[PDB]
RNA sequence: GGGAAGCCUACCUCAAGAUAAGAUUUCCCUAGGACUUUAUGUCCUCUAAAGAGCCGUUCGAGACUAGGACGUUGAUAGGUU
RNA sequence: CCACAAGUCGAGCAGGUACGAAAGUAGGUCUUAGUGAUCCGGUGGUUCUGUAUGGAAGGGCCAUCGCUCAACGGAUAAAAG
RNA sequence: UAAGUUCCGACCUGCACGAAUGGCAUAAUGAUGGCGGCGCUGUCUCCAGCAGAGGCUCAGUGAAAUCGAAAUCGCUGUGAAGAUGCAGUGUACCCGCGGCUAGACGGAAAGACCCCGUGAACCUUUACUGCAGCUUGACACUGAACUUUGAGGUUCUAACUCUGUCCCGUGAUCCGGGACGAGGACCGUGUCUGGUGGGUAGUUUGACUGGGGCGGUCUCCUCCUAAAGAGUAA
RNA sequence: AUAGCACUCUGCAAACACGAAAGUGGACGUAUAGGGUGUGAUGCCUGCCCGGUGCUGGAAGGUUAAUUGAUGGGGUUAGCG
RNA sequence: GCUAAAACUAUGUGCCGAAGCUGCGGAUGUAUACUUUGUAUACGUGGUAGGGGAGCGUUCUGUAAGCCGAUGAAGGUGUGUUGAGAAGCAUGCUGGAGGUAUCAGAAGUGCGAAUGCUGACGUGAGUAACGACAAAACGGGUGAAAAACCCGUUCGCCGAAAGACCAAGGGUUCCAGUCCAACGUUAAUCGGGGCUGGGUGAGUCGACCCCUAAGGCGAGGCCGAAAGGCGUAGUCGAUGGGA
RNA sequence: GAACCCACUGUCGUUGAAAAGCCAGGGGAUGACUUGUGGAUAGGGGUGAAAGGCUAAUCAAGCCUGGUGAUAGCUGGUUCU
RNA sequence: GUCAAGUAAUUAAGUGCAUGUGGUGGAUGCCUUGGCAGUCAGAGGCGAUGAAAGACGUGAUAGCCUGCGAAAAGCUCCGGGGAGGCGGCAAAUAUCCUUUGAUCCGGAGAUGUCUGAAUGGGGGAACCCACCUACUUUAAGGUAGGUAUUGCAACAUGAAUACAUAGUGUUGCAAGGCGAACGAGGGGAAGUGAAACAUCUCAGUACCCUUAGGAAAAGAAAUCAAUUGAGAUUCCCUCAGUAGCGGCGAGCGAACGGGGAUCAGCCCAUUAAGUUAUGUGUGUUUUAGUGGAACGCUCUGGGAAGUGCGAACGUAGAGGGUGAUAUUCCCGUACACGAAAGGGCACACAUAAUGAUGACGAGUAGGGCGAGGCACGUGAAACCUUGUCUGAAUAUGGGGGGACCAUCCUCCAAGGCUAAAUACUCCUGACUGACCGAUAGUGAACCAGUACCGUGAGGGAAAGGCGAAAAGAACCCCUGUGAGGGGAGUGAAAUAGAUCCUGAAACCGCAUGCAUACAAGCAGUGGGAGCACCUUCGUGGUGUGACUGCGUACCUUUUGUAUAAUGGGUCAGCGACUUAUAUUCAGUAGCGAGGUUAACCGUAUAGGGGAGCCGUAGAGAAAUCGAGUCUUAAUAGGGCG
């Protein structure tokens, strides 16, 4: 009962080298750099989908703080007066508003300092 | 394998890899690392566990309505068509014959049909009792199973 | 306020790839169609400037280059006197 | 107490003793170091075994003897540069 | 010599010369060691010019070691402790050609120095244990006749020796047979046995250890280290 | 290495060497010869030590092998109890 | 970059901040109760050396005189799609004759490393080098093409060898015609290259032959477990003697 | 002092023209000389004017084939989920 | 309109990625006049009448292979067979042969150069040189025969030396050499293990030497046993890893008894069983060969054996081939026949010859000394062999029963022959494989022990595939009458076009799209503008990726590696926990106080075979006892149960 290899490890490395499409040089083109290629781009994906959650909230709040500050509040005393208003709108919500609708933020910020008050 | 005694090349000084021997099994043409020897396959069965699985095909035969008793069956003349036509009356056309013994027509008759074997009481085998659609056994071969107790 | 062969200048050479790409003088190019992707738009016809280079004769310039001079409206090289 | 192999303390029971009038005390010395496994042999004893049988030789069991095996859990009976 | 750790002569507290493992000299000899002088010079101050052969360019043919992959800068710091690749920062448009060797702990050879492995080989000896060789005695081959106080002495021939002479096989300095001569129970050989035996052979020659070696230590008892139960390392 | 020097062994079937032996070299030589060892032309020379190891020659006291097998001690049994 | 700080000391109110905690969706292990269930609840799910459990694919045997296949198998190359994974499924193109469900059974059953083995191909790089510094120039010819071939006219080098012979060794390299892929460190019309055909004439040259040296073998023979060692008579053996 | 036989110095060469050379100098060159042909000595053996030199580019024990897949408490490697 | 300030678009020397289309290369898949392992049955040799192995020749053309040998791809005879043939690479060509029977197949004859045991002498194998007879020739030759050594026999001759013997010669007969494994005998290691090493082990193994047969060896008790029983050798299963041996270490390791396979005894001088030759007869087997059933239509297709519909044979549905997959197309298969001539075996007679120089076993048994063999290493060491020295009794006798003695039991050494059961495979025929499918399987599928390397012994490769059929590309064009290509033609297919099935990867080109010449690092990852093509016109698909956060490969070894510590230039293919036996534990199945057979028989996975093994009882060193037993004076106590 001889197996002969070739068959299934070239489908082996056929998807491999499929995996590694785009890459440069060598590492599209030769298996052993192309391997180590695509572990490592697992490993960064791994990671980088958690930092992308925490990538995403800096920016909302630089937005909100941007929107903040042209309504005359800071940052953290417009989340404050939010917070002792009741609001709950989520700081995705809060900068999209801010980008989007002036109007609607500068009520919001209204809120926030009249609940500080 | 042949050649291979001597040494191919220095221990140390060359730059390659040390080896011993240009038939080691890292070479190509070289020995095979776990060399096969002509093998013993037969098993030990108990003589009661042979025995009782013969029993238990037996019975299982009955119930499945495979096998199918008859008080004589013999053919005058060493002819395929007869047997053939014999077979066909009783609706056996794959069939396993067994009789409490094989007369030389009726083993002439059966030897080149497809899907037909005739064997004696005594030979059958749990292997060739399973692999043909029915088995058709005289009731004198029958009464010598009994008598065996399968 | 004074205060050293030391620092910045001052002297010589290089220097706008200084992408912040600087300044001054002088010179050159001034035509028609079609169409839609209506715009430094895409295709046809016409036009080919001021200059630069290829090539050649060469150099007190030179590894190859680069740089300098000249190409009949001529002394650039060889020869001749 | 302890990896093993080992090591340590011990009331009490029976027999035979010594000293005490007696209740009693005594299974070495106030205690903790003074040591060496296994193999192979020697000596005393033995209601064990004994290659046909009776003996015997040899073996077993109990007690005991032969190590600076000190590199002291001891690779050989026997070994330097 | 201007200047002499070298050289020549002399001195002698010769660490640690010395008479055939020769002592002290010695003409000639030496591609032999050390020191000095004349001449001579690009050896040098200190390099210049020129000639040939490469180098460079063109046409033809066409290697090498190396190589995880590269979009392959400096500095200071950090860090498997000396960074092109990490941090901070400075500088830097893309790509060749001729040169250069400061770095890529550059290439080359599983470090030869050092240590370790109950590794190897060869050599030595008053290491251990065998054997060859040499040597001793007993028994066998191995006999006879006369003397003396188990042993000794004299004589003999017939076993045995001759790498002595003659004869024959035989055209023969081998060998065999025969006849002599000189020896002779010796020598020599077999078995057993004591001695000698680096000639030869197989092996051994400990561990801990602030590397290894040298030194010290290796088992048992007491105190401290030992952190108020036990135990606890150098 | 060498010529020269010295010590020592070797009486011939030589010592010595090769070989298991037969045999061969030494040598178709014979101590003015042959082997081993050291020193190294030549000139002047070459001192003291025999305790150690070795070699050579004595001595017949002590010790010692194979071989030999005098004595003593056991095993067994005819017999006697 | 910072000086009634963006430094230090004390106090207060907010905020940022992790794969920690919470929210939403999904998987999996253990246990309690549902007294089959595959269901809810509670608690768990970082891992080297190791231990335990469950699987995917490959070659072969039976099932299989079955099933799929020239209306196109295996293999190759794309695309789409499915699962937690090893992987599966469908199909376009190529290809041209085999493949094989399910359930069992057996293993030459899975590669990136071992200065691993075999073949192919890269980098260095069109880089070093083209093998004695005795030396070349021109006209004509042939030819697809001439620095190297042929003819001619000049120049230069060796001349105790870079000339002429013999032995040893080699074996057709000798001569003629024809060809230029490979061989020739470049080209080649040329060649010691390919192909085809020729060429070596002895009484006197050499060998053979007669003779022997060193040495070898050796009838009988001597010696040795065997194989064998030595050696007599002889018989070979030139590097020497013989028209 | 040529041929011939050697190998003292230096530059070059070191993926060489060459797995030991070229060039310029150097030593012996009638003798213990150089050299052709054919023989003898074979591996714990041979041979050595002696360096452990040489014995087919190999020598503190040649080469080849077998024991043999020697052993390696050492280094490396060990393949799907 | 000029000027100023600000800010877009526009380059690719070259490069990256994606896609398309190629080259190189030869993986993969499919395949096989090749290997590997067996079963059954044979056979077990060839050679002086010249072997194994070679050299050289031999053809109409003739290089190699094959065959053959100056009679040379063949000659003669007998038998078969019946139309083609002149061997293969390897086509064409010519001369030809053949129904008056060729080629081809089987049997028997003829010829059969040179070397090689090589044998007339020699020698560097395939060469040189001879002698003697008989016939033949006249010139310088031819034909045929003989000429080695050793051993034995006969005859003749014949020294020292008288008789003799030694020696010498002739004739006749025989032997030598080669080759697989198995057998018998003569010698005989070390690596290794003992965690070192010397006893020991490895191991009487490897190797060297001598010599048989189809087998060899052994064999008919001076043997075991221990109720007085068995009854010659050889082989297998148990007994049993037991009893023992052993630096009592590492290790080595029986026997008795039982179960099987096969069975067989016969003689020592008038002499047996048996064996070997030759001849005859009978039977069987083997070497060529002959006959041998039964299919059509239709669809796809280059081609049908494949689809669809019906039919026929079967003592034949084993296998192979034919343009894809055939019981009925071909070769075959089952079955029925067949032999001039030769060979093998079996049985029966005939004659030889052997057995068979030997008639009951003396330098023998036993002993002293030194060794060797027995599972047994000097041990309490019996028994066997003998190098050395000795040495009986002889049936009222002698050997053995594991030191030795007594008693009992048992056998008769110093003389022989003997089949089967057992061991093996150079070779022949048939059949088989959960064996390989060109880096595998033999080193070798192919002109392989070749090319090549080495003085030599010796070492030792790589290399398979057009197509069903050559139908292997007439002719035209470029080019040097070259190579190569474009048309044409053949073919189902030419990107099947000659190193030609398929045709992967590394590596190297061309084309298109986007990005890229002010910006510093494992080259990705999470975001993300623009552009091009497509488009279900989108909250879509494909390609690219300006700008931006984070981010120092993999393996190994380590306390710890981006490490400037190891390994890898890349791809493709190969490459490492196996096999046998024993034992223990766990799962699972059968049976259950029981379970189970081994060798072996068996037309054979069945069925027989109960010897043996494990469990069912412990204690003790043991004798012994036994639900108890050991220790003790103890019924106490205590240990194992
Ligand atoms: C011994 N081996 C012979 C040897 O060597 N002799 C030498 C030789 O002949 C030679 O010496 C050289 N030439 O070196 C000679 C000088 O002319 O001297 C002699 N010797 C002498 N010694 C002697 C001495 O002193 N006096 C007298 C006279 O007898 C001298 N000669
Ligand atoms: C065995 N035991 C005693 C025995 O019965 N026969 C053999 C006797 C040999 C014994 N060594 C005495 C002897 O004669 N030795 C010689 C010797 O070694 C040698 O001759 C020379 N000259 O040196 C050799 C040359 O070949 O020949 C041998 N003799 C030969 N006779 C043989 C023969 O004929 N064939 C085969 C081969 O054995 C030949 N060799
Ligand atoms: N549109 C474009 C048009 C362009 C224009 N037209 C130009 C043009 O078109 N130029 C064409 C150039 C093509 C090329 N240059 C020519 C070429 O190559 N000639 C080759 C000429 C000689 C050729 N070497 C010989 C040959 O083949 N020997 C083989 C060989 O011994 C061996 O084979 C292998 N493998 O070992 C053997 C094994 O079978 O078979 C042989 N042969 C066999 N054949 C047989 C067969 O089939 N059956 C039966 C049997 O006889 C078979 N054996």
């Amino acid at each position: 009962a001889r197996v002969k290899r070739g068959v299934v490890a070239h489908r082996r490395h056929k998807k491999i080298l499929a995996r590694a499409k785009g890459y440069y040089g060598a590492r599209s083109r030769v298996y052993r750099v192309a391997f180590q290629a695509v572990i490592k781009a697992g490993q960064y994906a791994y990671r980088d989908r958690r930092q992308k959650k925490r990538q995403f909230r800096a920016l909302w709040i630089a937005r909100i703080n941007a929107g903040a500050r042209q309504n005359g509040l800071s940052y953290s005393r417009m989340i404050d007066g939010l917070k002792k208003a009741q609001v709950i709108i989520d700081r995705r919500v809060l900068a999209d508003i801010a980008m989007h609708d002036a109007v609607a933020f500068a009520a919001l910020a209204e809120k926030a300092k009249g609940a500080l008050a | 394998v042949s050649g291979g005694g001597k040494k191919p090349f220095r221990q140390k000084g060359t730059g390659r890899a040390r080896a011993g021997s240009i038939r080691s099994p890292i070479w190509v043409g070289g020995g095979k690392t776990f060399a096969a020897r002509p093998q013993d396959w037969s098993q030990k069965v108990n003589r009661k566990m042979y025995r009782g699985a013969m029993q238990c095909i037996l019975a299982e035969l009955v119930r499945q309505d495979r096998l199918v008793l008859v008080e004589e069956f013999a053919v005058a003349a060493p002819k395929t068509k007869e047997l053939l036509a014999k077979l066909n009356d009783l609706n056996a056309a794959r069939a396993l014959i067994v009789t409490d013994a094989v007369d030389e027509n009726l083993y002439l008759a059966a030897r080149n049909l497809p899907h037909v074997d005739v064997v004696d009481a005594t030979a059958i085998d749990p292997v060739s009792l399973i692999a043909f659609d029915k088995v058709v056994m005289s009731v004198a071969a029958a009464k010598k199973i009994e008598v065996e107790l399968g």
